[PDB]
């Protein structure tokens, strides 16, 4: 019906923490995933840019 | 639930419910049997009352 498009640039070591319902910092303090999720976590590096 | 983040805990909590629940089903499906049984039982006390 209508999808939510965010994005945003964070660690290589931090994005585990990136996934519905867990912790650490970018999931508790900087941008948090609900309880119960739908979408899609796309993830790759930009380390030449 | 104190001793895990709670996206596990709902994961646990299951097996504490799916376990509970269950039990009442047990426990409630004996009473129901059980009340017939005293069913015919005042059944019969009518009888020979």
């Amino acid at each position: 019906t209508n999808v939510y498009a965010d994005s945003f640039v964070i660690r290589g070591d931090e994005v585990r923490q990136i996934a519905p319902g867990q912790t650490g910092k970018i999931a508790d303090y900087n941008y948090k995933l609900p309880d119960d999720f739908t979408g899609c976590v796309i993830a790759w590096n930009s380390n030449n840019l | 639930l104190s001793r895990l983040d709670k996206v596990e805990a709902e994961v646990q909590i299951d097996r504490l419910i799916t376990g509970r629940l269950q039990s009442l089903q047990t426990y409630v499906t004996q009473q129901l049997i059980r009340a017939a049984e005293i069913r015919a039982s005042a059944n019969l006390a009518a009888t020979k009352m």
